[PDB]
RNA sequence: ACCGAUAGCGAACAAGUAGCGUGAGCGAAAGUUUGAAAAGUACUUUGGAAAGAGAGUGACAUAGAACCUGAAAUCGUGAC
RNA sequence: AACGUGUCGCGAUGGAUGACUUGGCUUCCUAUUUCGUUGAAGAACGCAGCAAAGUGCGAUAAGUGGUAUCAAUUGCAGAAUCAUU
């Protein structure tokens, strides 16, 4: 797995990867972004923080119907969602990056979030009966996450 | 129903031996392009009807 | 309804399973395989069907002492063992 | 003796023609190869015989 | 003059389907130049035991004795070369005839009717 | 596994299989004395095709007629030879 | 002799908003309905069989 | 369709009796021929030796 | 002087199987690690667990069992 | 700020691709022509150290026997077993 982007300096940056996870793609994008995704230090401060201290969650790509929340605030916006299945995951990813952050030495204390890649891992199947007898797909759209941490500094 | 005669008492005993995973240590081998015990019987999925 | 209910009533097993051939189209009441057509002493087959005649035709099963046949016929039927 | 014959020959002639011959074999590339057209070649001079011995 | 294969496929098919029996013949051996030499044979068919020596592959040039013969991958593990598993566990090798030549011939009394067979042909 | 048991019982087909080619062949000898029958069962008379069990007997087609024999006797053939 | 050519499979017609073509007969196979004998299907003959002479 | 002045509608393999997807069926080709031929000179010849004093 | 895994037999495959249909019958899908081999990733370490990160292997893992290649559609990313 | 747009590198995604190809598929030959109520074919169910399948086999059940040959077989078993009978 040749994931992401070229990511510099052996010295001092922290790479994971983790497969085809179990929430909604899209929205899991809208996850993982306000961690990555953006634009620099609002990014950062915010996993920091939702994650360590803070519930919803921004979300600015998906349409829908799709509700209309102040939480966007967080964001000057109007979507965001507070959807408790991601989070989960969120919250172990950092964290074996961190483990790894002693073994690389890195200060935990601090370290930065650059350049997560979250990709769409292939789909899950299954079926439903309609009216008439007709049957549908009702499918579903997992994850996939790779993740890189950076903490150089002066 | 209740009964159900030999020939019958036969047929299922006859699948269901085969209705589990394949002897592995068959699998193990040199040469094993062994995907999976296939055949299966099952039941809340497959009756074997009749 | 019409179908579904009915559906519901199909505790026919209408046709069972065979002796000589098995599967099944045995009726009960007047007696078939369809198939095999036993209960009658020769089997059935029709042209049309020809796959199902390629289905049931011989080697299918196993010959099983016929395919020695083709040895033995050719072993020539010197006969007796070597001593 | 082949070497016998052959060497006059090639002295006489064969070498060059001769050498394209056998040497110009290859695995016939593509797939006549794979309908057993296994090797290709081209080909060299000819004696004729009256008939051969 | 026939003048073609001798055709591949069903050659191709032949030899995958080569037989205990037939997987022993149709492995032979360089014999040692010196004991190619000795008895003056050709090629000679292997067997357990004996002594060989690995010309080409990548590892050109290794050199030792038969532990084993398995035809149906058509191996010889060869005694004292050997694979590390991971673990720390020495996993022998295995191999094919033509790139190995034989060094040395365990000989009972098969294996010297055999050997006269074979010298013969070569020698007498 | 204590593996050695079929070996074991592959010597059981061993003694039973000679065994019976003894009595086998015990008994298709005492039952000749008469050109045929009951000398000997069929399953100590060995099949071998319908047809191949059918079949003119060689007697019973080799020795034909009187008049054929004179006449054979009268016209055999064997070589020739022509050219000049 | 027929190759290709071989499942009872017939023509289901118009207003299936569809090709009007010759389809699978059967069920389950996942063949189940899909273009028959010719040309253009998978497995089928090709346009044009292939003649002896 | 092409313009050519040639011999008038024609050409014949297209009737019959010529196997198609169907499968008839009255097929006697020479195909066999060489084999044939074969069949013919192989045993033709074979059979003089096996006869042969005779003229 | 055939086809090349949607081809080619139905069927390269435990296929006329599986599957399907009351039954008659209908009757599929389904290919390849290794310049050489599992050498098939010990070990560390985090990680409930998967796993991860290391490591470790091996030319090559953009070769880690989805194994040749890896097309296009579609999408994240980078970068703009 | 947004969405789009774009590039490209790279990554995913997919299973293309080529290359292979015991597969198909055709032609042509030999034959000491070809079943079975003497119980065939086909059917059934069975049988392995550990076997599902396949495959083999048929309670002499993954087989015996003869004969031929002449040390393997290996997933793990097993056996010192080669002057060997």
């Amino acid at each position: 797995v040749h994931y992401s982007r070229k990511p510099q300096v052996s010295s001092k940056t922290a790479k994971a990867k983790i497969a085809d996870l179990r929430c909604h793609y899209k929205n899991t994008f809208e996850t993982a972004n306000v961690i990555n995704g953006m634009k620099l230090r609002k990014a950062q401060q915010l996993y920091r923080q939702v994650l360590a201290k803070t519930r919803c969650i921004p979300f600015k790509r998906y349409n829908g119907k799709i509700g209309n929340t102040a939480q966007a605030k967080e964001w000057g916006q109007t979507k965001g969602r507070w959807p408790r299945k991601s989070v989960v995951a969120m919250l172990s990813l950092l964290k074996n990056a961190e483990a790894n952050a002693i073994e690389k030495g890195l200060d935990p204390g601090k370290m930065v979030i650059k350049h997560v890649q979250v990709d769409q891992a292939p789909r899950v199947r299954r079926r439903t009966f309609r009216a008439h007898g007709r049957i549908t797909p009702y499918m579903r759209s997992p994850c996939h996450v790779q993740l890189f941490m950076t903490q150089p500094q002066e | 129903g209740r009964f159900k005669p030999l020939a019958i008492k036969k047929k299922y005993a006859k699948k269901l031996k085969q209705n589990r995973p394949v002897p592995y240590w068959i699998r193990l081998r040199t040469g094993n392009r062994i995907k999976w015990n296939e055949k299966r019987r099952h039941w809340r999925r497959t009756k074997l009807h009749y | 309804t019409k179908g579904t209910t009915s559906m519901g009533q199909r505790h026919g097993r209408t046709h069972i399973l065979c002796r000589r051939c098995g599967r099944n189209a045995y009726h009960v009441q007047w007696e078939r395989c369809a198939a095999c057509a036993y209960p009658r002493a020769q089997r059935r087959r029709y042209n049309w069907s020809v796959k199902a005649i390629k289905r049931r035709r011989t080697g299918t099963g196993r010959c099983r002492y016929l395919k020695v046949v083709h040895r033995r016929i050719r072993n020539h039927f010197k006969t007796d063992i070597k001593a | 003796k082949t070497k016998e014959a052959m060497t006059f020959l090639k002295t006489v002639g064969a070498i060059d023609d001769v050498n394209r011959v056998n040497d110009s074999r290859q695995i016939r590339a593509g797939r006549g190869k794979m309908r057993n057209r296994r090797y290709v070649a081209r080909r060299g001079p000819m004696l004729v015989m009256p008939d051969n011995k | 003059v026939g003048i073609k294969c001798r055709n591949r496929r069903k050659a191709r098919r032949a030899h995958f389907q080569a037989p205990s029996h037939v997987r022993r013949i149709l492995m032979s051996a360089p014999l040692s130049k010196e004991l190619r030499a000795k008895y003056n044979v050709r090629s000679m068919p292997v067997r357990k035991d004996d002594e060989v020596r690995v010309k080409r592959g990548k590892f050109k040039g290794r050199e030792g004795r038969v532990t084993a013969c398995y035809r149906l991958k058509w191996v010889i593990h060869i005694d004292k070369v050997s694979c590390e598993k991971a673990n720390g566990t020495t996993v022998p090798v295995g191999v094919h005839t033509s790139n190995v030549e034989i060094t040395k011939l365990k000989l009972n009394t098969r294996r010297k009717a055999i050997l006269e067979r074979k010298d013969r042909s070569t020698k007498t | 596994r204590l593996g050695r048991i079929r070996t074991i019982r592959k010597g059981i087909a061993r003694i039973m299989t000679v065994l019976n080619k003894n009595e086998r062949e015990n008994l298709r000898k005492f039952y000749s004395d008469k050109k045929l029958r009951s000398a000997k069962p069929k399953t100590l008379r060995a099949k071998l095709t319908h047809r191949r069990r059918l079949a003119l007997k060689a007697n019973e087609k080799n020795r034909k007629t009187r008049r054929q024999l004179r006449m054979a006797h009268k016209f055999p053939r064997r070589i020739y030879a022509v050219k000049v | 002799r027929l190759s290709g050519m071989k499942h009872s499979a017939e023509s289901w017609g118009t207003g299936r908003a569809v090709a009007r073509i010759p389809r699978i007969h059967g069920g389950g196979t996942s063949m189940s309905g899909a273009g028959a004998f010719g040309n253009m299907c998978r497995g089928g003959r090709m346009f044009a069989p292939t003649k002896i002479f | 369709m092409p313009k050519g002045n040639n011999a008038i509608p024609h050409v014949h393999q297209r009737k019959h009796w010529n196997p198609c997807s169907s499968q008839k069926g009255n097929v006697k080709v020479f195909f066999n021929q060489p084999a044939q031929k074969q069949r013919r000179r192989r045993l033709r010849l074979l059979k003089a030796k096996k006869i042969f004093p005779r003229p």
